[PDB]
RNA sequence: CCGAGGGUAGGGCCCGUGACUGGGGCGAAGUCGUAACAAGGUAGCUGUACCGGAAGGUGCGGCUGGAU
RNA sequence: GCUAAUCCCCCAUGUGGACCCGCCCCUUGGGGUGUGUCCAAAGGGCUUUGCCCGCUUCCGGAUGGGCCCGCGUCCCAUCAGCUAGUUGGUGGGGUAAUGGCCCACCAAGGCGACGACGGGUAGCCGGUCUGAGAGGAUGGCCGGCCACAGGGGCACUGAGACACGGGCCCCACUCCUACGGGAGGCAGCAGUUAGGAAUCUUCCGCAAUGGGCGCAAGCCUGACGGAGCGACGCCGCUUGGAGGAAGAAGCCCUUCGGGGUGUAAACUCCUGAACCCGGGACGAAACCCCCGACGAGGGGACUGACGGUACCGGGGUAAUAGCGCCGGCCAACUCCGUGCCAGCAGCCGCGGUAAUACGGAGGGCGCGAGCGUUACCCGGAUUCACUGGGCGUAAAGGGCGUGUAGGCGGCCUGGGGCGUCCCAUGUGAAAGACCACGGCUCAACCGUGGGGGAGCGUGGGAUACGCUCAGGCUAGACGG
């Protein structure tokens, strides 16, 4: 009636953890970003910006994300930000 | 029909029609006997032919056919059957395999045996 | 190579795809005879430039939507009608075979 | 008219079992070149280029055996034996390796090939194939 | 990794192994990647062993694990004189 | 296994005198020399004309009494023969003399074909040294057929080893006498062979 | 939100079975006649129509695959 | 509530790598560059200022994959119309990645007699079987791919799974219990049961090959290597050999004289399966240990489930035969019994008092640890006919026109080169088959080498014929 898949398991859980909170990070990032460079406030905006794609990068060391989604999420994630300072400029940091 | 005409509607590869449906793909069936009785050929022959209406494990219930001279089949006699009509009592497709089940080999044959189900003598 | 294939366009109906018909022959694998066939392709065309009655080569392409995997390669000749005509009438006789 | 060769062999083989000296064909570049191997394989005497009322044909020279013992008396043929194979309703081609061998050799198989019209011992030589015409012993 | 491993062919207490190259993750008389000799441990003929030595030095090269006594038939066949 | 019944009785039903018993078969105590006439009941009946098939089929069972072979081995070798180049009549009978036990009687060491299995049965012959008991051993060119070492000094081989002196053995084999040791030199051309047997008959048998 | 499936309702196709009923095959040791085969004792066959215990008959038109 | 680390996180560092913008080469998102921003890490061990195994980011190899496209892949048209995420577009979501794969909006499209849609059946291939070939039939074992893991759905973990012996949920079923509550998924190896005409040992071993973890010793491996059962198949071998009567007994036939079984038996002699006795493997030389440098290289040793079996030697017994058939096809004939009965039978047909056709018997024919039956596949079947058939009367011309699609099409000249043909080259796995040779005493089985192929990609060529475009013609056709 035994095993160590058990073992397996129960890790599972716990990266999982690791894992979705990490995810989570992000969006909630690059969602916040994205709303700044709306109404942008471009300093706050690359801020945040900033916070996103470190924590993106971050993942990608991991199991979290596989690098290519890293580089996706980033490359979205700036060209919505700069196209959204074009209703009305200028860019207050970096960048770039 | 000209070389077109068979481009366009192909030859037809004609199916075989099986001649014991009975025996619903295989060698052999068992069943049960629910009538055991004689039967008139048709002409030119005349005779008391035995036969036993069985009942298969294939769903399905026939006449077939009991070889031999003389046998032990009566109602509820288990059976087990092969192909294989009897050219002068219709509707009779299949043989009951004498020696097998509750059906006895023939009582003193000496000559084709196996066909029988009858042992071997002293 | 990417597989290339020339045919008329039949349909411009849609937003930047035109209905390329491909036709072929081959003998018959066992009559012998040499027999047509014919498929028609969605090719992207993003430039709205073909037209009902092109001739035109399509080059297999990476996948654009479902069903369309080819690009227009290049106009061949343009006005043949007599094509789009042969097609055409072909679907209209189908009216004409039901019940 | 849908097969202009169909209908040469035919007037070739029709003349011929009826023993007529030659027949007419309407005329052909094409044609011409296949009497140009019926006659150099010893088929035919051979052909010419003639006219009738206006219209070029090719008259053909037909050959046949000798004068024979017995009842019938009627020469052996020369050309026992002349088919389409190739047809539009059905085009036949083949390559080298499968131009078939006629009669066991003592016939022939002219075809078409983009050598021009060769026999199956011609074929094989120059080492092409080709749409093939017909067979003729 | 890939591997350079032997494949038991021949039959009962008849062995005849092809050393060959093949993914590691493949069932032994599998497919293979490529052929590259044979080995009759029975030793019943002249050469109960071939090796082309030229191909299983590439494959070393480009990065193939040989087993443990597939090391010894290339060592036998001198694939690691240096 | 093979036949191992009545011998005799085979060569009255084959109207022919086939050499199956060594000694008694010179003798005109033979039974085809006493009754040439097809064994049991009907056998001086007046023979009504065989059929066809009739024909093929004892000149082909004739030619496989000869060798006291099985119908599948025989099978076997002809079927081999029809796959193998040349002309199959020839290649077959060839095929079937190449046969150890066959080879053996051919040599002399014994009377009897059926004796020459049992001896080579029995492992008192060999082949290019090393023992061999099965009289199916197809036999190539070059072969050293011998008497077993452990096996010269009995009574039976000695006796028919001393019938072989100078008795001529046919053009595709050589015999060494004393050194109880034959060879094996080509495969027979038909005309090597005399049997009474118009081999073609049997080709004509497995055509149908 | 989507979602295994569950529930409600209405449809389509297929298999089994059913009082009873329609003919069909066969059997043959019957009853009734004798429609076809001979000019088959009303030449036959025919599509259709009406009719008769039954083969069948008749009408209309057609065919000869009709004897003299 | 406490505590460790190759666990987790934070900053630093930046060869590099990622991302936006500009630019250059390219040409679908390929390669490089500039500015901006962002991302690394874990140490353990010994012979201890030097090794070994790990850790990190990048590049390229190799290998295994995902996705995409051309062509091929069964039956029913008594299934003829099908389609609303449907077909395309724009933007976005998602992924490793394209994509209606998912969504929002817009457009009105997409498919179908070259058979959509629907129903039925089937995992596909290498191959296999048959067949002269063409074809037909088939997909068991072995190899390749796919699919599935009680019936469904789902994602987590991860390079990789939507995971047979991992997880979650719903269903059906079964079991456990202390009656509160819990458990399970052999289509892994054996084994039980049901079903069935029918299909195996609850064996042995990791010695070999291979796989996983480990520096390594080594541990696990129902993969596998072997053993067991079954005549299931093929191959090999035995039940003996020689001699032995004008020829016993018995039995069968008879014209009562004899004929058969039958050299068959007896009997005589020679060999010697089984069985006894002794010895007894190949499969196993690596890993490790030695010196060298932990490499190249040379020596040390360990290890065998099968198995005390194969096999070698010595001794040694005459030692299982059965099954079908004998009217014709088809090889094998007489006597009795029976009397349209009992019965045989694949087709034609046998049996009604002289049956080579039923049953027994003698005899004979055919094969032989087999023989025969049933089932099914191809063959004979040129009886679906491409090879290779037909349609006045045998089955078969539409009741007749008109005409859509299609199929097919006169003479001459050129252009193109799609069909077609030729050369080169890639592919055409391994096994199987075919030819050679070789290893098991043969064979079967197995190994080494050889020969190719159709068919598709690529490159180059040819242009008779079919095609296509272009220009002429008048014999077809149409008109005056
Ligand atoms: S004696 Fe020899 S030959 Fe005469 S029959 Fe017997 S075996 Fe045949
Ligand atoms: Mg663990
Ligand atoms: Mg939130
Ligand atoms: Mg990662
Ligand atoms: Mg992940
Ligand atoms: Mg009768
Ligand atoms: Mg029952
Ligand atoms: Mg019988
Ligand atoms: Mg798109
Ligand atoms: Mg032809
Ligand atoms: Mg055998
Ligand atoms: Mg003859
Ligand atoms: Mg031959
Ligand atoms: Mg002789
Ligand atoms: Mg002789
Ligand atoms: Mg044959
Ligand atoms: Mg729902
Ligand atoms: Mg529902
Ligand atoms: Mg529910
Ligand atoms: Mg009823
Ligand atoms: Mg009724
Ligand atoms: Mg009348
Ligand atoms: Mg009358
Ligand atoms: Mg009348
Ligand atoms: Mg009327
Ligand atoms: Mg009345
Ligand atoms: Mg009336
Ligand atoms: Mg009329
Ligand atoms: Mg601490
Ligand atoms: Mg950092
Ligand atoms: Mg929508
Ligand atoms: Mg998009
Ligand atoms: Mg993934
Ligand atoms: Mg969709
Ligand atoms: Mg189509
Ligand atoms: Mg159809
Ligand atoms: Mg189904
Ligand atoms: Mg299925
Ligand atoms: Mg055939
Ligand atoms: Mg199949
Ligand atoms: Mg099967
Ligand atoms: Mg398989
Ligand atoms: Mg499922
Ligand atoms: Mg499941
Ligand atoms: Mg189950
Ligand atoms: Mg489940
Ligand atoms: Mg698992
Ligand atoms: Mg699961
Ligand atoms: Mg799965
Ligand atoms: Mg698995
Ligand atoms: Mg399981
Ligand atoms: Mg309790
Ligand atoms: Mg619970
Ligand atoms: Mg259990
Ligand atoms: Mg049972
Ligand atoms: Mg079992
Ligand atoms: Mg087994
Ligand atoms: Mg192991
Ligand atoms: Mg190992
Ligand atoms: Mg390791
Ligand atoms: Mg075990
Ligand atoms: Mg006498
Ligand atoms: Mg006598
Ligand atoms: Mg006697
Ligand atoms: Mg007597
Ligand atoms: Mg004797
Ligand atoms: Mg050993
Ligand atoms: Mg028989
Ligand atoms: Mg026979
Ligand atoms: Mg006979
Ligand atoms: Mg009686
Ligand atoms: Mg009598
Ligand atoms: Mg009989
Ligand atoms: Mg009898
Ligand atoms: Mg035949
Ligand atoms: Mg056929
Ligand atoms: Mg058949
Ligand atoms: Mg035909
Ligand atoms: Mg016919
Ligand atoms: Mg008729
Ligand atoms: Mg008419
Ligand atoms: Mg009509
Ligand atoms: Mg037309
Ligand atoms: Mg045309
Ligand atoms: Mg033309
Ligand atoms: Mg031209
Ligand atoms: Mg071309
Ligand atoms: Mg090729
Ligand atoms: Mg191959
Ligand atoms: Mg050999
Ligand atoms: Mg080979
Ligand atoms: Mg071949
Ligand atoms: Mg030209
Ligand atoms: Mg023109
Ligand atoms: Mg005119």
């Amino acid at each position: 009636r035994n095993l160590s898949a058990l073992k397996r398991h129960r890790q599972s859980l716990k990266r999982r953890l690791r894992n979705k909170a990490k995810k989570s990070a992000i969006k909630t990032l690059s969602k916040k970003a994205i709303q700044l460079a709306q109404e942008g406030k471009a300093e706050e905006a690359l801020k945040i910006m900033r916070k996103a794609e470190s924590l993106i990068d971050k993942a990608a060391k991991g199991s979290t994300l596989h690098k290519n989604a890293a580089a996706r999420r980033k490359s979205r994630l700036m060209r919505k930000v700069r196209q959204l300072l074009e209703a009305a400029g200028a860019p207050l940091i970096g960048g770039g | 029909p000209t070389i077109n005409q068979l481009v366009r509607k192909g030859r037809e590869k004609v199916r075989k029609k099986s001649k014991v449906p009975a025996l619903k793909g295989a060698p052999f069936r068992r069943g049960v006997c629910t009538v055991v009785r004689t039967v008139t050929p048709k002409k030119p022959n005349s005779a008391l032919r035995k036969v036993a209406k069985v009942r298969l494990t294939s769903g399905y219930e026939v006449t077939a056919y009991i070889p031999g001279e003389g046998h032990n089949l009566q109602e509820h006699s288990v059976v087990l059957i092969r192909g294989g009509r009897v050219k002068d009592l219709p509707g009779v497709r299949y043989h009951i395999v004498r020696g097998v089940y509750d059906a006895a080999g023939v009582k003193d044959r000496k000559k084709s045996r196996s066909k029988y189900g009858t042992k071997k003598p002293k | 190579p990417k597989k290339v294939l020339t045919g008329v366009v039949v349909s411009d109906k849609m937003q930047k795809t035109v209905t390329v018909l491909v036709e072929r022959q081959f003998p018959h694998p066992l009559y012998g005879k040499v027999i047509k066939r014919s498929k028609k392709y969605l090719a992207h065309d993003p430039e709205e430039k073909y037209k009902l009655g092109d001739v035109v080569e399509i080059i297999e392409s990476r996948p654009i939507s479902k069903r369309k995997r080819f690009r227009v390669l290049r106009l061949v000749e343009s006005g043949r009608m007599d094509l789009v005509e042969k097609y055409l009438i072909r679907r209209q006789n189908y009216e004409s075979l039901s019940k | 008219l849908t097969d202009p060769i169909a209908d040469m062999l035919t007037r070739i083989r029709n003349a011929t079992r009826v023993y007529k000296e030659s027949t007419d064909v309407p005329a052909s570049r094409f044609k011409e070149e296949i009497l140009r191997i019926l006659a150099r394989e010893g088929f035919i005497k051979g052909y010419e280029r003639v006219d009738v009322d206006g219209k070029p044909y090719l008259r053909v020279y037909l050959k046949y055996g000798p004068r024979r013992q017995g009842p019938d008396p009627r020469p052996e043929q020369v050309i026992h034996h002349i088919r389409r194979i190739s047809k539009p309703g059905r085009r036949v081609y083949v390559g080298v390796k499968e131009i078939p061998r006629v009669r066991r050799g003592l016939g022939i198989a002219i075809l078409s090939t983009s050598k021009g019209v060769l026999t199956d011992r011609e074929a094989r030589k120059l080492g092409v194939g080709g749409e093939l015409i017909c067979e003729v012993w | 990794m890939v591997k350079i491993r032997l494949a038991r062919f021949g039959s009962k207490h008849n062995p005849h192994y092809r050393i060959v190259v093949t993914d590691a993750r493949r069932k032994r008389d599998g497919k293979y990647i490529e052929k590259i000799g044979y080995y009759d441990p029975r030793k019943t003929t002249p050469d109960w062993l071939k090796v082309d030595v030229e191909r299983a030095r590439y494959w070393l090269s480009v990065g193939a694990q040989p087993t443990d006594t597939a090391r010894r038939l290339l060592r036998q066949a001198g694939v690691f004189r240096q | 296994g093979r036949y191992i019944g009545p011998v005799c009785r085979l060569c009255r039903r084959e109207g022919v005198k086939l050499y199956l018993k060594g000694e008694r078969c010179y003798s005109p105590k033979c039974a085809m020399e006493r009754r040439p006439y097809p064994p049991g009941q009907h056998g001086q009946k007046r023979a009504r004309r065989p059929s066809d098939y009739a024909v093929r089929l004892r000149e082909k069972q004739k030619l496989r009494r000869i060798y006291g072979i099985s119908e599948r081995q025989f099978r076997n070798l002809f079927e081999e023969a029809s796959k193998k180049k040349g002309v199959t009549g020839s290649v077959f009978l060839g095929l079937l003399e190449s046969r150890l036990d066959n080879v053996v009687y051919r040599l002399g060491f014994a009377v009897s074909r059926r004796q020459a299995r049992q001896l080579v049965r029995h492992g008192h012959i060999t082949v290019n040294g090393r023992r061999v008991d099965l009289p199916s051993y197809r036999v190539r060119p070059g072969d050293e057929i011998a008497v077993a070492e452990k096996s010269r000094n009995l009574e039976l081989i000695r006796q028919n080893l001393e019938a072989m002196k100078g008795r001529k053995v046919g053009p595709w084999l050589s015999l060494d006498v004393e050194g109880m040791k034959g060879k094996f030199l080509r495969l027979p051309d038909r005309e090597d062979l005399a049997l009474p047997v118009n081999e073609q008959l049997v080709i004509e048998f497995y055509s149908r």
